[PDB]
Order: structure tokens, then C-alpha cells, then sequence
């Protein structure tokens, strides 16, 4: 009995030309975003009271420090290696990096970074590997950024040391937050004939089940997507259809927030 | 990123104590994890002490335990090494050492991770 | 290569007029990042509008959620208007009621 | 290509003598042009002497000339410097290094250009 | 004039199959040999060491045999690296010329019988029109600076001084002046009556040779001059011929002028 | 690219029956490096031939030189046979003694 909540720091840097530029950050704690960096600002921004975890002012700070250093050498970076492998304005990088915290202690991390929205390459380990059936030039680049001892010992560290240990201090200060339900409230709508669609709104955490007689659960449903709400819960419309049918169709909401007791709603 | 000089270095008599004191220009200092090293005639370069974030343990040798303390003043940029009942052993050139240690690592961890050093200072202990 | 935006424009509480509520605009599947998203009410733009920060999927594509506070009424119609790389023109997505 | 380890760094007083030796392991080292360099606390490291081939003049750095001698012994794979009239600025880290110079280039070209280090030995002068 | 050059011919049938095959030249004259199956530049001359001591000679031995192996590593490693099909052909041309004052040098490398780069000044520069995975090669060449500073000290330092040596180790053999034996034979007629006039010359060193048909002090513009060929013996080999009327074959000679003949040329009369 | 071999027959001294000579078969601007050169007397291989180190002209074409002791007679008949990539056969070049 345990769920998982990641934690997913992501990156996005983008190049108009060699002289403009802007890297913009961000920290996801499972489906909550606890930080915010903006390029315009000196330090990560903390977006929950207990986004610092259990690390002190002083190791919090030594974070701000690796950072700041950090976006200001990968804009510097990338510049350099489009001039040196001669890759043409405008550049799209992403990374995608972080670790989770399995129930019992366990850890595992991951790095990778995309160009112009496809994966390039990881960091595996100690050491960058480059995606299988890579462009030619990301060898080079491969190549360049294992003599870097000191970037390689760090990111090590930040993976397999500092992120675990980060993730732990969030998981007892953001308990309550992360543990939270939020019960959905439902309602019924019309919609253009081929049409009874189901709205479900309000509820957190995401995972959700929504679907149309009695025990006997039309298959034909159509599920959108779980779209976000401002105050970080979701939304959800289901629709279904033969017009006599209709009659005595209703809709069924499974979410852990009801504690069993199940949202019917029939049409009539 | 930190240029390190020490200083304080000099003659003094076997049992007696001499602070040795390290200089540090850099934009935050006080997030880097701080050693003293230092090398004897003869022998190989060796870790005295380290020192990180306040209210960690600092690291020492068992050579110097009880005898050095190592500190940090923050306000000042500067590493401290105060160094009590010396013996004709602790005669070296005592190298300052800084790295960039983030969070969750031991500072045991690390001491083969310096990346910035000092020029070094001699202590010659008599007698 | 580019992906074009996918557009789905909601409210957060069923539309009830003269009972306040939240605009949503929800943008994603987009690539690359740059995108210009506005709220429109009966074409106009909206000027209190807030964004929640850029982030993207595990396919590295984007997505962006736009909302503001808005009282509803019988005649008043909204619409979220994106414009990206990928659009010959702003696209205009119109709020449908129920 | 070479390995380099330096012994025979100590304490000495001043006006005493002492021999370094280095040991070298790899193919050829009698076609490696060999160097002593030394680094004293608080300053940058520097030449001392180099060597080459049989019947060629060695390199002395003006602070050395007529107190130290480097030699050879190619059949050992050992680099030896002999440090005599020892005096207290001659307290330094000293290291051994090794360069592969091909003929027609003159040794005092090849100074910076070292390739391989050892660790280095300490030598203190007292009084 | 005598330079110095070095030439590589370096073959790769496969990432298990691979030998790398060198000779030097000091103007015409063959002086070293690199065979694959050995383990040091063969010397082909009594004086192919130059002035160098046997020290200075194996420093060059045992740079040029950790080259061999290292080039062949690191060319497997580029064809990784940069998605290159087997087979592979790479060679080199390098050396240097001194002027009786100022000098110059030359490292020219080619792949598949095409130039891609050569070393300029103190790094590595691609040819004009190479393809475009030969930036990535030379980026990576450029990284390694003791590869650099060596080939430099190799080409400004050691080849010159290396050539200086030769031409006064292997003095006699480089001055040496061989005369030219020379004869005449018929050929196939050029047409209808006819006739292919042909005078050999053979044994002559060194390679600058003047060889025409001639009629008393007018030379036949119509000479034909072959190929200056080699003989075993490091002399050279040369044919003129004449197409001609057969009535006019007469009183016509065969005129040959060579430095080892001291003005005393060789002429062959027809008939 | 691919190179023709040029191939050219001559003797080290002017034709004598009954006297020792030199037959030399120099191949000249051929690629790639493979080639094979044999020379032959009235059909048959020539055991004793011996050749220069393979080199290459500023070009980087290839070029070799071939040769072999012989005392040729009235009725004896020398050929270079010569076979490459570049060739649907093996090239015979016959030794011309006129
Ligand atoms: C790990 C997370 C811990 C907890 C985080 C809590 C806060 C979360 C909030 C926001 C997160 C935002 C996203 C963060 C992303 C991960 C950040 C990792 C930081 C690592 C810092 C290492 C040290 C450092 O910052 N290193 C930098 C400085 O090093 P240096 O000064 O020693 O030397 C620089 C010069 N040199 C030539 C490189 C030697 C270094 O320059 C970075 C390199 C970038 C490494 C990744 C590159 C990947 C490939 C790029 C594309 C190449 C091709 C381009 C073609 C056009
Ligand atoms: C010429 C000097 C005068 C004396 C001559 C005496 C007569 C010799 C007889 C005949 C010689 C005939 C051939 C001679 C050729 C020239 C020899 C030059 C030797 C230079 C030695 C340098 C030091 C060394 O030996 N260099 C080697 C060892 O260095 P290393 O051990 O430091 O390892 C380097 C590894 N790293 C990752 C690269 C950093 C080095 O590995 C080769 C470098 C290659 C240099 C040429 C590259 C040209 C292009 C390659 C192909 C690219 C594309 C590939 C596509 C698949
Ligand atoms: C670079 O891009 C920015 C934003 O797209 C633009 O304002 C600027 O003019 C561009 N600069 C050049 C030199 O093209
Ligand atoms: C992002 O920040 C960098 C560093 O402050 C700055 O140079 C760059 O112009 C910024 N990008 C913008 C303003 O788009
Ligand atoms: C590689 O080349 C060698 C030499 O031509 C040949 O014997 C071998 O069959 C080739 N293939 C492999 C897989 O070794
Ligand atoms: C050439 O020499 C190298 C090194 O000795 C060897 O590995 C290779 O097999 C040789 N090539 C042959 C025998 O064809």
C-alpha cells in the first residue's frame, strides 16, 4: 500500500540566435509543481511552504549557487557547440532530470536531454551516452562532454545523492499536501446528435475512472482528456449513441476521494 | 571560481600552537567544502581536516584529533587551522583545498574531490 | 519537427449566469515553445489573464494553462485565440456552453 | 606512456646535501628528454634542471648553477638530481617529469612542453 | 634539389584486418622502408641515418612505432565515431625541403584517394571541398595538443636538420653522375610508307635528362618523348621517337644532353 | 574513385641473344592499391621477380616497378601480365624488342 510521487525537474532552453537566449525551470513533486525558475530571476522560486524539504538555508543555498552557475554555462555551452559542430539557429534543448523514492528507501534517478523535441542523449551512470540512432554530431558532443570530470562528479552527486535525499525531506514536509483528496462534484449536459456527455470536475489526485445502464456499462464511451483546473485539480468529460437507447443510461465516477461511495447520476 | 592563499605559516617549538589561516576570493564561499592538506618531507600528501555548512561535524585525521581545529568564518572568506601541541611529525607544507559539494553527501566522500587549490605555507616544528 | 497546438477551452463550475467562475484555456502537444495564447471575450481581449508555467510532457511536447475570472451571461460568448509557428493564421477555439 | 615516481625527499639543514631519484617505467626512456621541476610553498612551480641524450649539456635554471647536478641512468630507468650547498629557498615540492622530443629541437624549447608527472617529493631545508 | 618526403599508405579491410606501409624519399632516392611486419623503419642505405646518433635514431624509432599503432586505433575509433564503411584507405604525405635561409614543410593526409586535410601552421585544416564529417574529425584531431606540438617539432625541427644530415652522410651517392648508353631500333610504321624512328636511352642518374631527334642544329619539333622510367639499379630509362618520311630519314641523328656527360653529348646518326 | 593502370615494358640494356639483361614492367597511376603484376617468358611465370616498395605520386595514384634477370633468344617471348579492378581482363603487354 504506497504510490509514488516523483520527482521531475525540467528544463527549457531556448535559442532564437547567438544573441538571444532564455532558460526557464521547473520542479514537479508527482503531479504538484513545487518550484518555478524563471530566466529573468537570480534564484529558484519556491511555490509551496514546504518546497525546501528538510534541507537548511545553507544547503538550499549551495543549490542556488550550483544553478546559477549552471544555466549560465549551459547557455554559454551550447553557444560554443553550434559554432563548433555548425548547427543553425533556432535551437529547442530540453532536459528532463530527476529521481523517485520507492516505499522501503529504494532510489533511481534519470537524465536526458531532447534537441528540437528528440532525445539526444542521457546521462547513464557516470558518463553521457547518446540515444540510439542519433544524428552524427551529438558523437562529438558525447565525446566533449566526458572530459569534463568535474560536471560529470557533480551531476552524480545531484542524481544519486542530493536528489534522493531531497525527495525524502518533501515526502514528510509535503505529507499532508501530497496525500490530500479532493472529492470531485459531477453534472450532466447535452450535446450535438451523432450525444450524452458526463462532466467531471474538481477532483485530485488525478487517476480517475468515468464511464456509462445499471450493471451494464457501455463500452462505446469516449473519454477525453484529464485537463487541468487553476487550483490544481482536474477535468474530465465523457460522452456516448442510439436516441432510444438513451433512455435510462447513467453515469459512473470511480475516485479514491468518495471512499466507496460512487457518484450516480442518471439522466431525467 | 575560488583562488585560495594560505598564510601563517613559520618556525615553532614542539608542543607549542600556530594559526594557519586561508584567504579566499570567490563569489560563495560559504557553500564550498573546505580542507587542509599538507605534505611532510618524505612522505605522500595527506588530508588534516575538512569543514562544510554550520552544525555538521567537521572531518579530521586521526593524527590531529584533539589536537587541531579547523573553522570557517563566512563573513570574511576565510579557513582557519588552529593547530595545538605540535610535534616534530607535523612538520609540512599545509596545502588549502576547496570543491563544490552539493547536499546529501558525506564530507568523508568528498575529500578526494578538491578542485581548487592554495600555494601552500611551511610549518617547521623544533626540538 | 513542429507540432501543431491542441485547444480545449472549459469552466471550472457548470456556466450559471450572474454566478462568477474560471475561463480555462488548456494548450498542449505544441512544439517549440514560443506561442502567443489569448482569452477573448466577444473578440476582444481579455486583460486579466494568468498562466500557469510552461512545462511539457514525457514526450517533450508543451503544454500551457491560461484562466481568468469571469461572471457569465445569455449573450456574452468567449474564445481562447493561440498563434504558433505552425498556424497560417490565429486560431480561434470558441467557448461552448453545457 | 611513462610512469614517474619520485623518493628521497627529507629534512636536511642548510649547507647539507641530499639526492633525489626518480623511477621510470615505460619503453624507451633513454629517448625521453627528462626534467626536474619545483614548486616552493607560496610560489609557482618551476624548472630546476633537464637532460637529454648522452653528450649534450644539461639544462640548470640560474638559481641551481654550480650546486645542483642532474643525471641518467638509462640502464636503471632512474633520473637522479644531486643537491648540494642546500639553502632554506631551496625548500620545495620537487617533481619528476618526462617529455618525448624528437632530434632538432634545442632542450630549452622543450621546457614547457612536459607531458608526464610524478607526484612529487618534498625536500625542507631547516635553519 | 633534395627534399624529404615521407609517404603512408595505410589500409583497413575491416575492423580486424588493417596494415600500415611507409617509405621515405631524399629527392629520387628511396633512403628508409616501413613495413607492416616489422618493428622499426627499415634503413635502405648505408647512410640512411643521416647524422643522427644511434639515441636520436631510436627516439624517431620508437616515436614511429607508437604512431603506427596509435593511427591505426584511432582511425577505428573515427570510422565508429563518424558511421564510416569499411574498407578503408588513408595516406599520408609529409616531409619538408631545405632552401639554400628559408624553409617549409607539408603533412597532407587523403582518404579514399582524395585529400581531406593537412596540417597548417600548428592544427589540423580540411580541404576545401571535403565532406562534412571531416569537421568532426578535425575538431577531435585538434583537441590533442601533444599530437600537435609534435608533428610541428617533427616538421619544422627534426625534418630539416634530418635532411641536412643526408646530404652529408650520403654525399657521394646524391652527387653521383651516371653516364646514359643510348640506341637506336625501328618501329611500327606511322602510315603508308612511313617511318617510326626510335632512339633509347637508358642508365642515366640523376632524372633531368634532353632528348631530341635531331637534323644537324635543327631540332624535329615532331620528337615524341615518352616517360622518364626507372631501371632497378636506381637509373632511368627514356624513349624518343619521330614519325618521319622514309626519304627523309636520312642525315637525321639522335641527340642526347646530360649533366653526366659534361657538355660531351651523345648523338646517334640514322643508318 | 578507380584509376586505370598505365603499363610500359622495357629492358635495362639493348636486346642481345646470349647475353644477361633486365626485363622491367613499370605500373603507374592505377587506385586503389591491389594490383597484381606477373611477367612471363613464352606463357609461363617467371619465378625470380622482385619489386619496388609500393608508392604513390602527388596525385596519391600508385606506382610500381617490376623486374626480373633474363638472357632472351631469337624465339623466346616476354609479357607483363597485369590484372586490377579497373581491368575486365588481364592486360598482356608483350616486351618489344625493335
Ligand atoms: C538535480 C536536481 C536537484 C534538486 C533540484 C531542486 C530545484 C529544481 C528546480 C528547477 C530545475 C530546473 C532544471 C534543472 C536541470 C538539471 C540541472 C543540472 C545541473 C548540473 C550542474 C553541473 C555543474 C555545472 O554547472 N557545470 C557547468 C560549468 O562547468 P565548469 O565551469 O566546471 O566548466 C565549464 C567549461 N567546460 C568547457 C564545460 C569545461 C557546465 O558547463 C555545464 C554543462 C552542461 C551539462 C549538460 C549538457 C547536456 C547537453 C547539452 C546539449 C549539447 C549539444 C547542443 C547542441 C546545440
Ligand atoms: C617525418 C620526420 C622526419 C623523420 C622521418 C624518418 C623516415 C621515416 C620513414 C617513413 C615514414 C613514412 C610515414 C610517415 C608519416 C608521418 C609520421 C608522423 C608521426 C607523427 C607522430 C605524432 C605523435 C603520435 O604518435 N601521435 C599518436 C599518439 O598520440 P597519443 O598516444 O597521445 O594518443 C592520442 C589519443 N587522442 C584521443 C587522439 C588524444 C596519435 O594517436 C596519432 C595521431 C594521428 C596524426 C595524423 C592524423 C591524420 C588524419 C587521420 C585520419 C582522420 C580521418 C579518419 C577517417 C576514418
Ligand atoms: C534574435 O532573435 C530575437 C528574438 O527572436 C530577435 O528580436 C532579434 O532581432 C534576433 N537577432 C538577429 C541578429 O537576428
Ligand atoms: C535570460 O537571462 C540572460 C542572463 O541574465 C540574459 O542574457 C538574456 O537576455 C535573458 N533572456 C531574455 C531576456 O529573453
Ligand atoms: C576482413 O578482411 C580480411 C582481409 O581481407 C578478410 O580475411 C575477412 O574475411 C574480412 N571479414 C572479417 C569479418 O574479418
Ligand atoms: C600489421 O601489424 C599490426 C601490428 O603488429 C597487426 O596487428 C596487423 O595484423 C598487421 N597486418 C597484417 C598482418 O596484415
Amino acid at each position: 500500500m504506497q504510490r509514488l510521487f516523483p520527482l521531475r525537474c525540467l528544463q527549457i532552453s531556448s535559442f532564437a540566435n547567438s544573441s538571444w537566449t532564455r532558460t526557464d525551470g521547473l520542479a514537479w513533486l508527482g503531479e504538484l509543481q513545487t518550484h518555478s525558475w524563471s530566466n529573468d530571476s537570480d534564484t529558484v522560486r519556491s511555490l509551496k511552504p514546504w518546497s525546501q524539504g528538510t534541507f537548511s538555508d545553507q544547503q538550499w543555498e549551495t543549490l542556488q549557487h550550483i544553478f546559477r552557475v549552471y544555466r549560465s554555462s549551459f547557455t554559454r555551452d551550447v553557444k560554443e557547440f553550434a559554432k563548433m559542430l555548425r548547427l543553425s539557429y533556432p535551437l529547442e534543448l530540453q532536459v528532463s532530470a530527476g529521481c523517485e523514492v520507492h516505499p522501503g528507501n529504494a532510489s533511481n534517478n534519470f537524465f536526458h536531454v531532447a534537441f528540437q523535441g528528440k532525445d539526444i542523449l542521457s546521462f547513464q551512470g557516470t558518463s553521457w551516452e547518446p540515444t540510439q540512432e542519433a544524428p552524427l554530431w551529438v558523437n562529438l558532443a558525447i565525446q566533449v562532454l566526458n572530459q569534463d570530470k568535474w560536471t560529470r562528479e557533480t551531476v552524480q552527486w545531484l542524481l544519486n545523492g542530493t536528489c534522493p535525499q531531497f525527495v525524502s525531506g518533501l515526502l514528510e514536509s509535503g505529507k499532508s499536501e501530497l496525500k490530500k483528496q479532493v472529492k470531485p462534484k459531477a453534472w450532466l449536459s447535452r450535446g450535438p446528435s451523432p450525444l450524452l456527455v458526463c462532466h467531471v470536475s474538481g477532483f485530485y489526485p488525478k487517476p480517475v475512472w468515468v464511464k456509462w445502464r445499471g450493471e451494464q456499462e457501455q463500452q462505446g464511451t469516449q473519454p477525453g482528456d484529464i485537463l487541468p483546473n487553476a487550483d490544481e485539480t482536474w477535468y474530465l468529460r465523457a460522452t456516448l449513441v442510439v436516441a432510444g437507447e438513451a433512455a435510462g443510461l447513467s453515469c459512473r465516477v470511480k475516485h479514491s476521494s468518495l471512499e466507496g461511495q460512487d457518484i450516480v447520476l442518471y439522466w431525467g | 571560481q575560488v583562488q585560495l592563499v594560505e598564510s601563517g605559516g613559520g618556525l615553532v617549538q614542539a608542543g607549542g600552537s600556530l594559526r594557519l589561516s586561508c584567504a579566499a576570493s570567490g563569489s560563495s564561499f560559504s557553500s564550498y567544502t573546505m580542507t587542509w592538506f599538507r605534505q611532510a618531507p618524505g612522505k605522500e600528501r595527506e588530508i588534516v581536516a575538512g569543514i562544510r555548512w554550520s552544525g555538521e561535524s567537521p572531518y579530521y585525521a586521526d593524527s590531529v584529533k584533539g589536537r587541531f581545529t579547523i573553522s570557517r568564518d563566512n563573513a570574511k572568506n576565510t579557513l582557519y587551522l588552529q593547530m595545538n601541541s605540535l610535534k616534530p611529525e607535523d612538520t609540512a607544507v599545509y596545502y588549502c583545498a576547496a570543491r563544490l559539494v552539493p547536499p546529501g553527501i558525506p564530507i568523508e566522500r568528498t575529500l578526494e574531490s578538491m578542485r581548487y587549490w592554495g600555494k601552500g605555507t611551511l610549518v617547521t616544528v623544533s626540538s | 519537427i513542429q507540432r501543431t497546438p491542441k485547444i480545449q477551452v472549459y469552466s471550472r463550475h457548470p456556466a450559471e449566469n450572474g454566478k462568477s467562475n474560471f475561463l480555462n484555456c488548456y494548450v498542449s502537444g505544441f512544439h517549440p515553445s514560443d506561442i502567443e495564447v489569448d482569452l477573448l471575450k466577444n473578440g476582444e481581449r481579455i486583460e486579466k489573464v494568468e498562466h500557469s508555467d510552461l512545462s511539457f510532457s514525457k514526450d517533450w511536447s508543451f503544454y500551457l494553462l491560461y484562466y481568468t475570472e469571469f461572471t457569465p451571461t445569455e449573450k456574452d460568448e468567449y474564445a481562447c485565440r493561440v498563434n504558433h509557428v505552425t498556424l497560417s493564421q490565429p486560431k480561434i477555439v470558441k467557448w461552448d456552453r453545457d
